[PDB]
């Protein structure tokens, strides 16, 4: 339902993630309601081997992989994939998306497009390019 | 400049001679001369 | 001011990156405005990709004048500059 | 902060930034919605529980306000789009609903 | 304890040195002086004995210049007054046009407007000694300058079309500044060594 | 300044290193003025 | 680019104020002088004594102070503990105990009395052994207590027994090059030691010492390899150029200016003066 | 939502995560078309404070370059021409007719083109009309030992135009110089090597669609052997807390406790005593992590380096570093919490779970459970400090340097002045350029390698003609008379136009090199 | 240990004691003692937004009727002759016999004709029983007996002095071992009891003021003349209390011991679930910590 | 037979000059006392 992208989980150590989707994968086959409370799971038998004893009483693979055949080709990936059931809450920063000013009000005194913002570094920029013309044109 | 200013005197409180000299000074740093803006104050009377 | 003579020429012999983005904007525009076009059109529109093709064969007018810091200038055919 | 599965794996910036961003959820803001003279409310119209959860997710009562479903993820550089942390989305996967 | 003797042999090299760093010309031996050279040389019953005879001169090697000059050392601390006034006669019956002190400590600074006018075309110049008793010229992050001739600045000026005020300037306060025996209008051309393409010569006025 | 918008980014790996996806909004909301010559009049035609 | 760190001060408040305020003191003026061969271990660290100054303070033990006459009297280590650290003579510290110390501690006996307001009558040095010091004062009786304790404190923390002026913590540190890192600035000093050599001397910036007893050459490529240094902490790099064009221009004037107020108010064009700062 | 490529990324700095971006339209046709030749984006390869490139491909592109280039692959037919359409898509871009590729590496007794004649091929096509091959030898990001001892990867070297060995990742064409798609910027001008970064983009993007790559489970965890090396060590080092404290108050290991619990209660009364008892704890500590970690994360941990797909995503550069495998392997190793270490409360104890006066590293901020495993509570506190301690540590400088040095332009005599006349350098900062085109001047060795694409590219026959040739050469030498009295060239003649003089270390290294190692220059 | 102190009262020092001291009502407010260079030790606090100080010794003595082997016995009765303590205890003893008094009486009436202007009390009644008013309501206000205020006054002059030479480590304020936490209703109810003491004092200043005008109509007596001033003055304190909680400016005449008068109510956004409980849960230092990068 | 420098020291010059003529309360010219004047913000 979703791909994301591997490269996001090293310099990010979200391998909580990868615990998670073994175990989504893991509770959503048999029917369970995959305990996952902080602290619990040591370092004699980890968390990952609990879960990978779950899958393959499923059936699955224990890593988690699963072998993939894709789309665009048809032909197997070589290197299997890895498939697990995560829990995506959307978020809603998205409220405030985009503007654009071709021509419209002018100001009451200095005649100026009424409150895009071009100035003061864009200037530095423009005037860094060696862009006399841009710069006498945009501002 | 009015504190400078001399009611009686009608001129600066200051000596006319510094007041020629600063003249002098604003006269001659008017064409670039510098060390010829300098040089007016070597002379001892 | 002087307007400095041909025989002895101080400034760099090389279209700098600038006169060239000036030169092929300005033949732009006057290409835009119904100027003569120089050198055969094989179907371009754009009135600057034609001006390119124009400096591409160097057969274009206007001259370019260099001001130098003292206040003089050169005056540089766009056939002169290399 | 509890309730987030596994939370002693992750890079403990990772916690935090999930914290202060499941507080900020497309999710249920109750039940009485018929009832409210608020500005902007948000709701979601499929929202599941999980199927990894703390136990106090269950203590908490947060049964009754569920924030988010179960997407099938797949860990995979495949599509090309998905760089700079994106991601892409099924489009069956949407049209059905999610 | 009996330091001070070694410092008034530095202040040798800082000053026998000051000659060419001028233009000026000194036996290769006045440079190459050894510690001890300098007691045999100047020596008495001290083992303090170093004074009253500490004065040296020397002439231009362009042959030219309108004239020579000559280096004393004035030991008595803050010379003041009645010690920096007869020390301008020598220097006019010598004919000797430019000269050098030093003072060791805290020159009074009433005795410095009624010389400084006395000199006109002569100049009392300028130093003190236990501030520069080693050549500063002589390191890493001070480059070789050079003065220049009207002629040569003149040809500064033409090939750049320049005006003699837009140019960098020294202070005459510098070090170098007064080290050079620079004037306030002439052109000094610095030979930075600065190591990203090559040592490049850059020019410098004083105002 | 006149003619000059603003939107959200989103990546694309199919069009160039050079070139800018614009939605045909943008292209119907930015103009620019041009004269109108011997060769690109059917062009200009075309789009009026 | 980056500010976060992994004593000097490093970051764009090092850079701020090398290029912004072009101040001087620094916060930490230090100065790095090489070594010569005709120098051992034994004599780098007694020029680093040497040149090192210390507080009365870090030579006494504690001092207790008897009432009734009023007494004083500071315990001085053993001279040879007093020695492996140190290599100040008994006799110094004779002399500069008495004359210096006795005008300290009077001072400030004098400050707190006249601050109450709204004479040394005996002193006694360990001659032979130097491991005491006695004070014995006499005070009129209306005179309210005093905290000797903390007075004496005071003293002893205040005064000094050889400082050259500005420069303290002589240090060393390891290219099989001996060197010396000080903290503080005092050129005029380093000219005298002849055990270090006189033309290798690394200096943080503080260029406006270096500009003023250098040239105005050595302050442009001292400034030009101190913002070479500050952005190689980090690993960024900056080339030559750009920094040679930003000193070559700091340094046009003839001094160093820093890009403020004083640089504002000297540009020819009324425009950007109106505009950048107070219209 | 507009859209754009990922090699701009690194340039604007944005993340595509929400960040937004003004977009505007240059009205009359000198503004376009200076926009079009001065300010375009395939001319903004290198920035302007180091000569390093910042334009390139990122996370995904390269780890399969990694797995493309990589000797083991092999392709039919089929494969190799799709994968190279894919990549060069003429027609949405034009100006070439028809496609032309190598002969097979290999023909029986089933033929197959291999990796690198798919990099060789996409430079094949995009090569000017007359310009001589590509050839270059640099080092790859890829060490040379994770393929195999005495491996011959390691370091590209490619001649003509055809990837000979090596493979291509991080360094060969991305944010790094002197690689491949920098050298292309260099021979084949600036809009060729937007072209090949598009081209490269297209094909591994191609690629991982025909084969994909994704960062599984057990790329993680530790072999059996691998996890009891790295629980011996700990078993090891289960005391260096002790023996580190003890050394440094002075005590033995086998002291009473209550003697070092007095000492220890004299010393974190004050600040710079426990200065140096964190000090020392801290270098016992992080030797322990660097001996567990140097033995366990290169043979340690499941699968080597070609298939373990994060061990690929690590060392090849694409995404993280070699502290992450680290972390998520072996252990996290000491808190350092704004330099020292844990702050002590008033009791002495690091935690209300502590004993007082604690000595054991443990409660040192030293935690030595590993994000694969979990890390228990009284060491999750600590990395929380440590964590949020980051993120309380996570615009005047652009009007003082820019107020002053607005002008400050390049005058045709050659010497920047500031606007208002005053000179303020002779041959700015001793001129050659700002680093955009003096990056490859200390390249002897490449520009020599190869040297007919330069001469094409200088058009030696048009340049020759106008500019004086003998003069500023004849003197340069009698420059480099180490006697004074002659100047250097660039003084008494103008570069520009003087095509003898130069700069006088350009001279001494050009010379130093055509003496020293003149193994390509015959004689 | 705060350096802020040492440029306040230059004579001062960096070392003081803080105590935030509460009435059954939970309407605390502060008072601490600074200790000086010179040996005395002042006895800061706070009353109607501005600074007071006077001497320890001063309400050390106001406070019981107490001869001064009492006191000192009492600060540092132990070990007999513990140089520092005795010395600086010798020392304040004696700074404060500069000037005052002996007995408890003449102590209680200086302080009243010296605070009689800025406590709100009764203008006509005495003048030791205001002495008495201050020694009540400002000095220690969470002790109820005078000798027990007494016998704290003392240990709490003790920890200075132990804190002076170092024998004590201090407290740190940024801290939650030093810490609690206000809720809301107790904010609120302290509010409400400023808010009702202002309407007292309204009610009798313009009582006052109908009295002072000539004697339009004076009859303590009447029922009549209640109903008179009451229909006066403004008789609505709810759309206070409604206004404090619509914008959060506390605004009262006595700041009730808080640092920051904006920003105290957050309105529960209930866009989320988790969002509606952190709002519940959360805590604040205000923003007067973060002005302060630090 | 304008630059920096020359207006940097013109700036200078005229700061010197206004030290000055603000020093002086008695003439050289007249030897009187010229009555002051106190301003207000
Ligand atoms: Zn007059």
């Amino acid at each position: 339902d979703i791909i994301i992208n591997p490269h996001a989980f090293p310099s990010r150590m979200t391998i909580g993630m990868f615990i998670e989707s073994l175990a989504g994968k893991a509770g959503a086959c048999h029917g369970l309601a995959q305990d996952s409370t902080p602290f619990i799971y040591s370092e004699q038998q980890t968390a990952a081997d609990y879960f990978g004893e779950q899958l393959v009483k499923a059936g699955y693979n224990y890593h988690g992989n699963e072998p993939m055949y894709s789309g665009i080709t048809g032909q197997e990936m070589k290197a299997d994939i890895y498939i697990g059931v995560v829990y995506y809450q959307r978020l809603r920063h998205m409220v405030s998306d985009f503007q654009v000013r071709t021509t419209g009000p002018i100001h009451n005194l200095t005649r100026q497009p009424v409150k895009i913002r071009f100035g003061e570094m864009e200037r530095d920029a423009v005037i860094g390019h060696g862009t006399s013309f841009l710069m006498q044109d945009r501002l | 400049l009015l504190r400078s200013t001399c009611l009686y005197c009608h001129h600066f409180k200051l000596s006319k001679v510094k007041v020629h000299l600063f003249f002098c000074r604003l006269k001659l740093l008017d064409y670039g001369l510098l060390n010829e803006s300098e040089m007016v104050e070597n002379v001892s009377l | 001011g002087k307007a400095v003579a041909k025989e002895d020429r101080t400034t760099t012999p090389y279209m700098t990156k600038y006169e060239r983005a000036r030169i092929l904007g300005t033949r732009a525009l006057q290409i835009s405005m119904n100027a003569p076009v120089l050198v055969d059109l094989e179907g371009e529109t754009d009135p600057l990709q034609i001006a390119m093709k124009e400096l591409a064969q160097k057969k274009i007018p206007l001259l370019v004048r260099r001001y130098l810091p003292d206040g003089s200038y050169e005056d540089w055919s766009v056939a002169e500059l290399i | 902060a509890n309730m987030t599965p596994f939370s002693d794996f992750n890079q403990s910036p990772r916690n935090m930034y999930q914290c202060q961003m499941g507080k900020q959820t497309m999710g249920t803001p109750g039940t009485a919605l018929r009832y409210r003279t608020d500005n902007k409310l948000y709701r979601l119209q499929t929202g599941q529980t999980p199927v990894v959860r703390p136990k106090l997710h269950n203590t908490y009562g947060l049964d009754h306000y569920p924030n988010g479903t179960n997407a099938v993820v797949a860990v995979i550089s495949y599509t090309g789009y998905d760089m700079e942390d994106a991601m892409i989305l099924n489009k069956s996967a949407h049209e059905r609903g999610f | 304890e009996e330091k001070n003797i070694v410092r008034v042999f530095r202040a040798w090299k800082t000053a026998h040195q000051l000659v060419h760093d001028r233009g000026y010309g000194v036996s290769q031996a006045e440079l190459d002086l050894t510690l001890d050279q300098f007691k045999a040389m100047h020596c008495g019953m001290g083992r303090n004995l170093d004074r009253t005879t500490l004065s040296f001169y020397a002439k231009p090697s362009n042959d030219s210049n309108k004239g020579t000059i000559y280096i004393e050392f004035a030991k008595e601390p803050s010379v003041g007054i009645k010690e920096m006034r007869t020390f301008v006669h020598t220097l006019g019956d010598h004919n000797h046009k430019t000269g050098i002190l030093i003072y060791a400590n805290s020159m009074t600074p009433s005795a410095a407007k009624i010389i400084a006018t006395v000199t006109g075309q002569f100049t009392i110049e300028t130093f003190q000694e236990s501030d520069l008793i080693v050549n500063i010229t002589h390191h890493e992050l001070v480059p070789k300058h050079i003065l220049l001739s009207p002629d040569e600045k003149k040809e500064l000026l033409d090939r750049y079309k320049l005006r003699e005020t837009q140019l960098p300037r020294i202070q005459l306060a510098d070090p170098v500044a007064r080290y050079l025996g620079l004037k306030r209008g002439e052109v000094v051309k610095i030979v930075r060594r600065s190591e990203t393409s090559g040592r490049y010569n850059s020019y410098r006025i004083c105002a | 300044v006149n003619y000059a918008a603003r939107s959200v980014i989103s990546p694309d790996p199919n069009i160039e290193t050079n070139e800018i996806g614009v939605p045909p909004v943008f292209a119907t909301k930015l103009t620019y003025p041009e004269p109108v010559t011997l060769y690109n009049f059917n062009e200009m035609r075309n789009a009026v | 680019q980056m500010t976060l760190n992994t004593n000097v001060t490093l970051g764009i408040p090092r850079l701020r104020e090398i290029i912004m305020t072009a101040s001087a003191n620094i916060q930490t003026p230090t100065m790095t002088l090489r070594l010569n061969d005709g120098v051992s271990d034994k004599r780098a660290s007694a020029f680093c004594k040497e040149v090192n100054k210390l507080v009365l303070s870090e030579v006494v033990r504690q001092v207790r102070v008897t009432e009734k006459t009023y007494a004083i009297r500071l315990d001085l280590y053993s001279r040879d503990e007093y020695q492996d650290e140190y290599g100040v003579l008994q006799e110094e510290i004779e002399s500069t105990f008495s004359n210096r110390f006795l005008k300290i501690l009077n001072r400030i006996i004098k400050s707190y009395l006249a601050k109450s307001k709204q004479n040394c009558k005996h002193l006694d040095f360990d001659y032979v052994n130097g491991e005491w010091a006695t004070v014995e004062l006499v005070f009129p009786i209306n005179t309210e207590k005093l905290l000797m304790v903390s007075l004496v404190e005071k003293a002893c923390s205040e005064t000094v027994i050889h400082e050259i002026p500005g420069i303290t913590r002589c240090f060393s540190k390891p290219d099989t090059v001996p060197k010396v890192i000080t903290e503080g600035v005092n050129l005029k000093a380093i000219w005298e030691f002849y055990n270090e050599i006189s033309m290798n001397d690394i200096y943080t910036n503080d260029i406006a010492a270096i500009l003023r007893i250098y040239g105005v050459e050595a302050a442009r490529n001292a400034i030009v390899h101190e913002v070479s240094s500050v952005f190689g902490v980090y690993g960024i790099a900056v080339d030559p150029r750009h920094l040679s064009l930003i000193a070559d221009y700091m340094t046009f004037e003839g001094g160093y200016k820093a890009f403020n107020r004083m640089g504002i108010e000297y540009n020819t064009s009324p425009f950007a003066k109106m505009s950048f700062e107070t219209t | 939502t507009i859209r754009m490529h990922y090699a701009n990324c690194n340039s604007y700095n944005a993340d595509f995560d929400g960040d937004e971006m003004n977009m505007h339209f240059p009205q009359s046709t000198n503004a376009r078309s200076e926009a079009q030749f001065i300010a375009n984006t395939d001319s903004q390869y290198l920035v302007p404070t180091s000569g390093d490139p910042l334009r390139g491909l990122i996370q995904d592109h390269v780890v399969m370059g990694v797995w493309l280039t990589c000797k083991d692959t092999f392709y039919t037919r089929d494969e190799y021409q799709q994968l190279l359409f894919q990549a060069l898509k003429p027609d949405e871009t034009g100006m070439y007719g028809r496609i032309k590729t190598l002969p097979p590496a290999i023909q029986r007794p089933g033929i197959y083109w291999t990796g690198k004649q798919i990099i060789s091929s996409v430079l094949l096509n995009l090569k000017p009309s007359d310009r001589p091959g590509l050839n270059l030898k640099s080092k790859a990001k890829v060490p040379g030992k994770y393929w195999s001892p005495d491996s011959e990867e390691g370091s590209v070297l490619f001649d003509d135009g055809e990837l000979l060995c090596g493979i291509l990742d991080k360094s060969s064409f991305g944010a790094s110089a002197f690689g491949l798609v920098h050298s292309v910027h260099e021979l084949y001008g600036p809009d060729i090597a937007g072209r090949l970064l598009s081209v490269l983009s297209r094909l591994f993007t191609a690629y991982a669609q025909m084969r994909g790559f994704t960062c599984r489970m057990d790329d993680l965890r530790l072999d059996e052997q691998g996890d009891n090396w790295r629980r011996q060590l700990l078993e090891n080092g289960k005391s260096f807390g002790l023996e580190a404290a003890s050394e440094y108050v002075g005590l033995s290991t086998d002291s009473p406790i209550a003697l070092l619990n007095a000492n220890l209660e004299e010393v974190y009364r004050d600040d710079e005593k426990l200065q140096g008892l964190d000090a020392a704890m801290k270098g016992k500590m992080n030797g322990l992590t660097s001996s567990i970690i140097n033995k366990c994360i290169p043979d340690g941990l499941l699968t080597k380096f070609p298939y373990n797909h994060m061990q690929t995503m690590t060392v090849s550069g694409a995404k993280g570093s070699n502290v992450n495998v680290s972390q998520i392997s072996c252990l996290l190793g000491q808190q350092e919490l704004e330099g020292r270490r844990v702050p002590l409360m008033v009791s002495g104890k690091s935690l209300p779970s502590f004993v007082p006066y604690e000595t054991s590293a443990k409660s040192g901020g030293f935690i030595a459970s590993r994000f694969l495993t979990g890390i228990a509570p009284q060491e999750y506190y600590f990395h929380c400090m440590a964590g949020r301690e980051g993120l309380i540590d996570t615009g005047y400088l652009q009007r003082c340097l820019m107020k002053h040095l607005e002008g400050l332009c390049v005058q045709y005599d050659h010497t920047v002045r500031d606007s208002d006349g005053s000179i303020v350098q002779f041959h700015y900062g001793e001129d050659s350029l700002d680093v955009t085109k003096q990056k490859h001047l200390t390249q002897f060795e490449f520009s020599a390698k190869n040297y007919k694409s330069l001469i094409q590219k200088y058009k030696v026959k048009s340049v020759l003609s106008a500019v004086d040739s003998e003069t500023a050469s004849s003197y340069a030498k009698k420059a480099l008379k180490k006697p004074y009295k002659y100047d250097p060239v660039l003084d008494k003649y103008p570069p520009s136009r003087y095509l003898g003089s130069v700069s006088e270390k350009f001279q001494r290294a050009v010379d130093e090199y055509t003496q020293k190692n003149p193994d390509k220059l015959i004689a | 240990i705060r350096p802020s102190f040492a440029n306040r009262g230059t004579s001062y020092s960096q070392y003081g004691l803080s105590i935030r001291c509460v009435r059954p009502d939970q309407s605390s407010l502060t008072n601490t003692l600074h200790y000086l260079n010179n040996g005395v030790t002042m006895f800061r606090f706070h009353w109607r937004k501005n600074e007071y100080l006077i001497p320890s010794m001063m309400i050390l003595k106001a406070l019981l009727e107490t001869s001064d082997k009492e006191i000192f016995e009492g600060i540092v009765g132990k070990d007999l002759g513990n140089t520092f303590l005795t010395d600086r205890v010798e020392l304040m003893l004696r700074a404060y016999k500069s000037y005052g008094l002996y007995s408890q009486t003449e102590t209680l009436q200086y302080l009243g004709s010296k605070f009689r202007v800025v406590l709100g009390v009764a203008e006509d009644l005495t003048d030791v029983e205001v002495g008495r008013f201050l020694l009540q309501k400002v000095v220690l206000v969470h002790l109820r007996e005078a000798k027990d205020k007494f016998r704290l006054l003392l240990f709490m002059i003790r920890k200075l002095y132990a804190l002076v030479a170092g024998e004590c480590c201090a407290d740190n304020p940024d801290s939650p071992q030093h810490q609690e936490i206000l809720l809301g209703g107790f904010l609120y109810g302290q509010i409400l009891k400023e808010k009702i003491e202002d309407w007292l004092n309204s009610i009798r200043a313009q009582i006052n003021l109908d009295v002072r005008r000539s004697a339009p109509g004076v009859d303590f007596s009447d029922r009549k003349y209640l109903t008179r001033v009451f229909s006066k003055i403004n008789n609505d304190i709810g759309t206070k209390l409604q206004y404090f909680l619509s914008t959060g400016n506390l605004v009262s005449n006595t700041g009730l011991d808080l640092q920051q008068a904006t920003g105290y109510t957050v309105v529960a956004e209930k866009l989320n679930f988790y969002r509606f409980l952190s709002h519940f849960r959360m805590v604040h230092r205000g923003a007067f910590f973060a002005e302060l990068k630090t | 037979q304008l630059t920096t420098l020359l207006l940097h020291e013109r700036k200078k010059v005229v700061r010197a000059f206004y030290h000055a003529i603000s020093s002086r309360k008695q003439c050289d010219n007249c030897q009187s006392f010229s009555p002051n004047f106190r301003k207000e913000g």
